């Protein structure tokens, strides 16, 4: 067949060049980073770090998102060109977490834009969030067509 | 085809050449600017010109990038909505004209061939015959050229030189002297001592 | 002097070049996940589990200890007498997007009942995926429970 | 197309690389009921698994879980699991499928539980 | 102190700076920028690229910590310590346990002690590799951070080993330390000490006299003994100007008057000074765990936990005593009451002095929690240390005053 | 065939295949550039870098390449539009457009000119526009302070790289770039190249082919730190990517001219083995293999350092060496070491 074996290529060549915007916000980015660091190597998978938008196809919601921040965030998101995708790491983006009763923080990151994993952890382990890239993967694979 | 190489490098610089003039933006002049310089390089090699079509492209890529830096040094603060023309484009088509005319009927002397100084020679490549008349049959103006230049050094230091004496500054060569070993040093502070 | 000429010769990127170059040819540390992992210790708080007794009852007896010291209020409980008297939850909830996997419910826990297990590869695809009603942990006890009872066995002694 | 799969694609039971690696120095370790196979290098000092099929992480089970994250010495070949009658059988994450996990008053479930605390009075 | 009207050295005055300044170029330097660390929005006024104007806007990380704090337990409260200097969460909880413990009037196991020492210095270098691999990845060195993250990664499995988490522990409790070590684990950290200076070697070879590096660094961020007093200036910020202040020699506390090490100083209080301090006092944190592991080993077995009315009892007590079993119950639950009163309890974190004011009014409860960060005071001073610099260096010195945004919000 | 290949038309092909043959190599070298760039930082940096896509991560620049061709072209609502896509197309087709004249053998070059080295020049300087009208065009203010960063990197490496070279004209008597490498045969093998009469040269030039690549320590134009992505901020998709390739290609460019001008081109460096285009390839990658472990282990100036080094280094240091060599070379010291002219 062609456009199913079409979408396979292009599923495959976005899943081994998904580039991921450099964006932390708290203490979810430090096991974000070592994600990236030797004993782990995220690049190795060709998922690299970009420092603009316009050259992201992943962003990492990787920490708390306040109030005050959802705004910068959104932008940001839609200065992403398409496809773009959206995980969701360690409780405070998920849910609220800790702070969840707080009055200056998005009680998740899902209030503001789209997400297609969540990683669970406070913080995930830096495997634990290498296995929901995996994962995001997967869905791809699954569901991807030319438009994402 | 060299008829077909000569009117893409014509048309091209005249083009280019009208839009520096006319246009509005500066930042285009200066793109068309450089459009022109090249198509008069290429100009250039038809005639077998080929050094100073190079020489043409690498001065001038370097200075019409220079002129870019004073465009917007000194931009204008009008920049999103950046005189008498008609009697302006009579005059220039009147001049045009006169030398249209005077080259219709252009023709060298007939002494022209005997009274050239360095006279080309098929079998030697551009660039070596250059060198070959440069350097000693224009050797006093080779000198002069070095002075033209030097006054335009003088000039610019002498009318625009100045420093900002409010700005935080490091000398290179002391930041590259600084011995870790002098300037780190381990303290023994005793239980309970302060400053 | 001495300085100067070492800066002349390149002598600080010389010798970065040959630090380089000894890494270059060095063994990687690099894991081979998801085929080799990262070590975890007994100790490690995972996803969250309800265990059984070897008898095959619940050990959750509804205390509520751990909604009680949960720092996240992570927890929700409901319970009544079971048809035979039991003391025993109808409803035990764990919000995994409030949880902050600080192990304080296992240590609240009079029966282990309630533990943090070695699992942590569960990233879902939907939020509420992560809303852990009382099936979802007790089936976490029943698939994980060798694990978790050896990872007890291990650290009992500093408990 | 079975050596493309191989060639061109890193989710398919292991990269080129990583099987030329195991060959190299890899020494079986024993097998699991799904046909992934372990090996170690250095008497277990490093350990891995080769899948059987999509290399997903979550297909490991808990008989082999605790030696593959080096939380246990042996393996569970040597030293196997106690395991209770009422234990259930591994499964993998099952998040992007049907069989995934979904609260009772969920939307996906098509028969959400209707949830009150009060019985209402019938007219008769 | 104000540069923004240019001066120059031939006293010219251009027509425009005669003009009010009404169009300046104003840019975000982050949030979302690699040297913001994520949820820093610092406006600058540039001339030229010349920083004239620094307006550091805060709070994008601002969560109401000390507002959640005051409806839940002392117990309760212990992992939002964790998450204020996130890099090296122990360290920080070590302030909260030693504000309870002074207010109730309780002293801590000598093993316990030996242990929270242990792991602060862990801390520290835990935090110091991060702070100078990248700042050094701040000035372009992309290869720091992947050797020094190597370390860290070691480092946070041994925080995983202790408490079951590679990154917040939650494992100082007020009363010592959750549980105690495994034997296996004191050897894997000795030998991990052994090893370490040489990473330290290799990263001062790439960096400390490479010409670049002393470009970039050496004669930036200047700081005398007069500007750390006006900013409030703790830790390195004032030993990089040569004060040979450290919390733990000036105000000691735990058991560090029986550890040997030594304070690194700095003499002409710039970037270059402060990288040296903080590469010296790895070396010097990796000393102090050689001897607390050789103290602990020496160490009579004892209890982590001072127990009594303060901390739950043994598991196994709390299964056959009937006063372990109230006591976990109660201690669960409500929690120890702390006497009414206000103390101030610091420690020399690895990015200066963090501070716990805690007012308890004798409840189960704090009444006021206060968390004083010592990057609140770094970063309100980069005004001051970015003004005449170029805009090359605001990274630089954003990287040399170690900032953590989980703390300057709180 | 003889009646076809000698018409126009014969002519024609002729020139497309000898041009599809210089983008073959030029661009199939880049599926291997971009991969053995990252996998050079890698091993240095105790990890594996790109090693799943494909056996070794050896597609790894496909899987890149098709990522951008399927990505959405976003157009800044505030950008200069025809200059924002003019850009990107100058970056990428003036690197490739210098390799015209670069030979590869002993006539193995498309273009055979008198100025060859002028020629490069001219083309690898117009190259820069791209850069400045890339940063200026997108109307933002990163990409605009990058846009001034590269023109002031022009000025700082280009002051001087005439004279880098002048000294080996000077040997050849010659600009043509096949003749500069006919120069440096001789009994010797690689003692006849040119690196070692002009070894200052060889160090000046290989530096300020890094700042004329954008590469680190002068990676000023991106600089992530100080400016998120400089110039390429507001570019994506398959506009970026031309951004990428010419860097690469320019790079690429840098590594023939240091074969050529410096290590005999496609010259053995041993009598017994035969010359060839293996032997310029293989310089061609070695040099490549230097730019990739600089940018592991140095960091980054400040572009005011960068105009020092090429205005009070590099300027009083390459016009000294000039005069030097042209007076070794006027007197034939060391009997015509420095005087290979005939
Ligand atoms: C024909 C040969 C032409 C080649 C030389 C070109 C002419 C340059 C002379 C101008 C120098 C000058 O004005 O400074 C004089 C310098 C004093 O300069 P200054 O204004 O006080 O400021 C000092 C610099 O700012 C302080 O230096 P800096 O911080 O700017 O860093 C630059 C550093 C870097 O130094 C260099 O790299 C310059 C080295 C000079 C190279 C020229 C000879 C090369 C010979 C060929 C050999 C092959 C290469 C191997 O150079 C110096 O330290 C300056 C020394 C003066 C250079 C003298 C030559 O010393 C003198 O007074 C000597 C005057 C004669
Ligand atoms: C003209 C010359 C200029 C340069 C050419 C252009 C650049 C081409 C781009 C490709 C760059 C490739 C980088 C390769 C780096 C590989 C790693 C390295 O340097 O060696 C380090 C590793 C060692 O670590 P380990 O694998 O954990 O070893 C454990 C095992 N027991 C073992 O010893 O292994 O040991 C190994 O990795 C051993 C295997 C080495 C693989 C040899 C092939 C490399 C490709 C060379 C291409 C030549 C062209
Ligand atoms: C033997 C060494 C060659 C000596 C020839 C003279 C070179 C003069 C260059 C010079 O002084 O300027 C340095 C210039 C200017 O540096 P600078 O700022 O120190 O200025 C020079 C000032 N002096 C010499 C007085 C100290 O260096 C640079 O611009 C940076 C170099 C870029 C990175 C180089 C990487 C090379 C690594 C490979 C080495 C090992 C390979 C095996
Ligand atoms: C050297 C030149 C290299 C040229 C570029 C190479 C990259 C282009 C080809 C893409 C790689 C193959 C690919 O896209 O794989 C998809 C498919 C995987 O099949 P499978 O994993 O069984 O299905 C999963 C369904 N979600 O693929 C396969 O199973 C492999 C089938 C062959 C496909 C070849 C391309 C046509
Ligand atoms: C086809 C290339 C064949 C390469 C494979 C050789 C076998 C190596 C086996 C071995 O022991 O290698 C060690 C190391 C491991 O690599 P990896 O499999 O990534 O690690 C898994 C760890 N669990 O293996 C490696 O590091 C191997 C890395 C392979 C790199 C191959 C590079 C191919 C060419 C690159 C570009 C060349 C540019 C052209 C140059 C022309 C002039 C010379
Ligand atoms: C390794 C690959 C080979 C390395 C060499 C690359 C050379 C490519 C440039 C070709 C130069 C050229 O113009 O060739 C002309 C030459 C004779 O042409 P003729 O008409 O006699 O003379 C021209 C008069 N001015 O023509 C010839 O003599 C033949 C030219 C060679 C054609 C073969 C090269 C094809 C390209 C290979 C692409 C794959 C390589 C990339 C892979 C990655 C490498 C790391
Ligand atoms: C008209 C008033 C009375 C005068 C009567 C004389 C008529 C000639 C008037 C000349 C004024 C017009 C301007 C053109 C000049 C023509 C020159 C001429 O005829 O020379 C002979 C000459 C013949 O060539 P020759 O035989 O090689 O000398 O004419 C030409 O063919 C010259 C071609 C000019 C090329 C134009 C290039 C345009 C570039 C793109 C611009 C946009
Ligand atoms: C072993 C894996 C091979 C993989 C492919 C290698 C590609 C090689 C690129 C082309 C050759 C470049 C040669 C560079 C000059 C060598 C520098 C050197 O060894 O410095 C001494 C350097 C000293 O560093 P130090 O230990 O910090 O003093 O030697 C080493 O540490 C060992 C490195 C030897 C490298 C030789 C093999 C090439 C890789
Ligand atoms: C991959 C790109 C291949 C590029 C074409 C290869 C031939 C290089 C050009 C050349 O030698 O001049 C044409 C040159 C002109 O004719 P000749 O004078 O008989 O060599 O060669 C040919 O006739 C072309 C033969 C190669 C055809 C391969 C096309 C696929
Ligand atoms: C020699 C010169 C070669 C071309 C140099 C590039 C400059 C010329 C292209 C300027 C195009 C301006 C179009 C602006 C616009 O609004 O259309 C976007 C235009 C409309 O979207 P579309 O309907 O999806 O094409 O987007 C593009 O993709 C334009 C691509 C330009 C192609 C030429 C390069
Ligand atoms: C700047 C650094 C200068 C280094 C000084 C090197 C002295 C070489 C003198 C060659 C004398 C000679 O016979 O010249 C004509 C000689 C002519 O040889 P032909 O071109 O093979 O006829 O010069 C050359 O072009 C080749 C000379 C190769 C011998 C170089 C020996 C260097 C050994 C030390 C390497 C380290
Ligand atoms: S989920 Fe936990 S680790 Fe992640 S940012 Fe929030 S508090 Fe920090
Ligand atoms: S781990 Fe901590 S936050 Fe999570 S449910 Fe247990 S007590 Fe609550
Ligand atoms: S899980 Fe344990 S602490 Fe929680 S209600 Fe059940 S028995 Fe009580
Ligand atoms: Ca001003």
């Amino acid at each position: 067949f062609l456009l199913t074996t079409t979408e396979d290529i292009i599923n495959w060549a976005r899943n081994g060049s998904l580039h991921w915007m450099t964006f932390g916000l708290a203490c979810c980015a430090v096991e974000m980073m070592q994600t990236s660091m030797p004993r782990y190597d995220l690049e190795r998978f060709g998922t690299a770090p970009r420092a603009s938008p316009r050259q992201s196809d992943l962003m990492i919601v990787a920490g708390t998102l306040t109030n005050k921040m959802a705004p910068a965030l959104r932008k940001v998101y839609d200065q992403m060109p398409e496809p773009r995708y959206v995980i969701s790491m360690g409780s405070c983006a998920n849910g609220g977490g800790y702070y969840h009763y707080s009055y200056s923080v998005v009680r998740g990151c899902d209030r503001i834009v789209p997400v297609d994993i969540y990683v669970p952890g406070c913080p995930p382990t830096a495997e634990a969030l290498l296995y929901g890239i995996l994962q995001l993967q997967r869905r791809i694979r699954r569901t991807g067509t030319l438009v994402r | 085809m060299m008829t077909f190489a000569f009117y893409l490098f014509a048309i091209s610089a005249c083009v280019a050449g009208f839009m520096v003039v006319i246009g509005r933006n500066p930042v285009h002049s200066v793109l068309w600017l450089i459009l022109a310089f090249l198509s008069a390089a290429g100009l250039f090699v038809l005639q077998g010109a080929e050094f100073v079509a190079m020489l043409l492209v690498v001065v001038y890529v370097g200075a019409v990038a220079v002129l870019f830096l004073f465009v917007v040094m000194m931009l204008d603060v009008d920049f999103a909505e950046l005189r008498y023309l008609p009697l302006a484009l009579v005059i220039g088509v009147v001049l045009l004209a006169q030398l249209g005319i005077a080259f219709s009927g252009w023709t060298p002397s007939d002494q022209a061939e005997s009274l050239r100084a360095a006279p080309v020679d098929a079998a030697v490549e551009n660039t070596l015959g250059l060198g070959l008349v440069l350097y000693d049959r224009y050797v006093l103006m080779f000198q002069l050229a070095g002075l033209v230049l030097l006054v335009a050094m003088i000039g610019a230091i002498v009318l625009t030189m100045r420093h900002r004496k409010d700005v935080k500054r490091q000398n290179v060569l002391e930041q590259m002297w600084r011995d870790p070993a002098k300037t780190m040093e381990l303290k023994d502070v005793k239980p309970g001592q302060g400053l | 002097f001495a300085r100067a000429t070492k800066y002349f010769l390149m002598w600080d990127f010389i010798k970065g070049f040959g630090l380089g170059m000894r890494y270059f040819v060095s063994p990687k540390p690099t894991l081979n996940y998801p085929h080799e992992k990262g070590p975890l210790s007994p100790r490690f708080r995972g996803e969250h589990a309800l265990r059984r007794y070897p008898n095959g009852e619940e050990r959750c007896i509804a205390c509520k200890l751990c909604e009680a010291v949960c720092p996240a209020q992570a927890i929700t409980i409901d319970a009544e007498p079971r048809e035979d008297g039991s003391r025993r939850t109808t409803r035990y909830d764990i919000d995994m997007t409030k949880c902050i996997y600080c192990g304080f419910c296992q240590e609240a826990c009079p029966v282990d009942a309630i533990v943090e297990g070695p699992n942590f590869e569960y990233a879902t695809e939907t939020r509420e995926e992560l809303f852990y009603d009382k099936q979802k942990l007790l089936a976490n006890g029943e698939r994980w429970e060798a694990e978790i009872a050896r990872n007890l066995q291990l650290d009992a002694p500093y408990r | 197309m079975s050596f493309l799969l191989r060639f061109l694609t890193w989710w398919n039971s292991q990269t080129l690389n990583t099987q030329v690696w195991t060959k190299l120095y890899g020494e079986k370790v024993g097998e699991d009921d799904q046909g992934n196979v372990y090996y170690q290098s250095g008497g277990g000092k490093r350990r891995w698994v080769i899948y059987n099929g999509e290399s997903e992480a979550s297909r490991i089970s808990p008989e082999w879980h605790g030696w593959l994250h080096h939380t246990y010495k042996e393996p569970p070949t040597a030293a196997p699991l106690a395991h209770k009658p009422w234990e259930k059988p591994h499964e993998p994450n099952l998040t992007g499928s049907s069989g995934a996990y979904h609260p009772a008053g969920s939307l996906y479930r098509a028969q959400p539980v209707e949830r009150r605390d009060y019985d209402a009075w019938q007219p008769e | 102190g104000d540069i923004r009207k240019n001066s120059y050295d031939d006293g010219s005055m251009d027509a425009l700076t005669g003009e009010q300044s009404i169009r300046n170029f104003n840019i975000n330097f982050g949030p979302q920028h690699p040297a913001a660390h994520g949820v820093l929005r610092m406006v600058l006024e540039l001339d030229g690229e010349i920083v004239e104007r620094a307006d550091p806007h805060i709070g994008l990380l601002h969560r109401g910590t000390e507002k959640l704090m005051e409806s839940r337990t002392y117990l309760q409260n212990l992992p939002y310590l964790d998450r204020l200097d996130y890099v090296a969460p122990m360290n920080q909880e070590h302030a909260w346990c030693l504000a309870i413990e002074r207010l109730t009037g309780t002293v801590i196991p000598r093993r316990a002690s030996l242990i929270r020492v242990l792991y602060s210095e862990i801390g520290r270098i835990l935090n110091h590799l991060m702070g100078v691999t990248t700042g050094a990845m701040d000035v372009g060195a992309l290869t720091p951070p992947l050797w020094g993250f190597e370390a860290r990664e070691e480092l946070m499995i041994f925080y995983e080993r202790a408490c079951g988490a590679r990154l917040h522990a939650a494992y100082f409790r007020p009363g010592g330390v959750h549980q105690d070590l495994p034997p296996d684990l004191l050897d894997d950290i000795e030998e991990w000490c052994e090893r370490f200076p040489k990473l330290v070697d290799d990263l001062d070879t790439l960096l400390t006299e490479n010409r670049i590096f002393k470009q970039r660094l050496v004669d930036i961020g200047i700081v005398t003994e007069a500007d750390a007093l006006d900013w409030g200036y703790t830790g390195v910020m004032v030993r990089g100007s040569g004060l040979a202040w450290d919390l733990r020699r000036s105000q000691p506390y735990e058991c560090y008057d029986e550890f040997d090490f030594q304070i690194p100083v700095g003499r002409n209080g710039d970037c270059y000074d402060r990288y040296l301090c903080r590469m010296a006092e790895m070396r010097e944190s990796c000393k102090i765990m050689q001897q607390a592991v050789q103290k602990l080993r020496a160490e009579p077995a004892g209890d982590v936990l001072a127990r009594g009315k303060l901390t739950p009892p043994r598991r196994a007590e709390m299964k056959r005593d009937m006063e372990s079993l109230i006591h976990h119950f109660k201690l669960y639950t409500e929690g120890f009451k702390v006497p009414a009163g206000e103390v101030y309890a610091a420690v020399e974190a690895p990015k200066g002095e963090f501070g716990v004011y805690l007012v308890a009014d004798g409840t189960n409860k704090p009444w006021r929690a206060k968390l004083r960060a010592p990057g609140f005071a770094h970063l309100q001073s980069i005004d001051w240390m970015s003004r005449g610099h170029m805009l090359a260096d605001v990274p630089a010195i954003i990287a040399t005053l170690d900032i953590v945004f989980g703390e300057v919000d709180r | 065939m003889a009646e076809f290949w000698a018409s126009p038309y014969g002519f024609a092909l002729s020139m497309l295949l000898q041009g599809l043959a210089v983008i073959a190599f030029v661009m199939g070298s880049l599926i291997f550039m971009v991969y053995g760039d990252r996998k050079i930082w890698a091993a240095v940096q105790m990890r594996r870098g790109p090693n799943v896509v494909g056996p070794w991560g050896l597609l790894q620049t496909f899987a890149d390449a098709l990522k951008y061709i399927v990505k959405e072209i976003v157009i800044p609502a505030g950008a200069d539009k025809f200059v924002y896509f003019l850009a990107p197309f100058l970056s990428m087709m003036l690197a490739l457009f210098a390799f015209v004249v670069i030979p590869f053998d002993e006539g193995w070059v498309m273009a055979n000119i008198n100025v060859g080295i002028l020629f490069i020049f001219a083309a690898s300087s117009l190259e820069v526009y791209g850069v400045i009208m890339g940063g200026w065009a997108s109307n933002s203010k990163y990409p605009f302070l990058a846009s001034l960063r590269s023109a002031a990197q022009m000025i700082s490496y280009e002051v001087s790289l005439g004279l880098i070279i002048i000294g080996i004209i000077i040997s050849t008597g010659s600009m043509n770039l096949t003749a500069i490498v006919e120069a440096q045969r001789g009994d010797y093998g690689l003692l006849n190249w040119y690196w070692l009469p002009h070894l200052p040269m060889v160090v000046l030039f290989f530096v300020s082919a890094l700042a004329e690549c954008n590469r680190p320590p002068f990676d000023l134009v991106e600089a992530e730190s100080e400016l998120v992505a400089g110039f390429m901020t507001e570019y994506s998709s398959t506009p970026y990517l031309l951004f990428m390739a010419g860097e690469y290609i320019a790079m690429y460019l840098m590594c023939a001219l240091l074969s050529l001008l410096f290590f005999g081109g496609w010259l053995s460096p041993v009598p017994f083995i035969a010359d060839g285009w293996w032997w310029m390839v293989i310089k061609m990658w070695f040099w490549f293999y230097m730019f990739a472990m600089v940018k592991a282990i140095v960091p980054r100036y400040r572009y005011d350092q960068l105009m020092r080094i090429g205005w009070k280094v590099f300027l009083p240091l390459s016009l000294g060496w000039v005069v030097l060599v042209a007076i070794l070379a006027r007197y034939e010291i060391l009997g015509g070491f420095w005087a290979r002219f005939a």
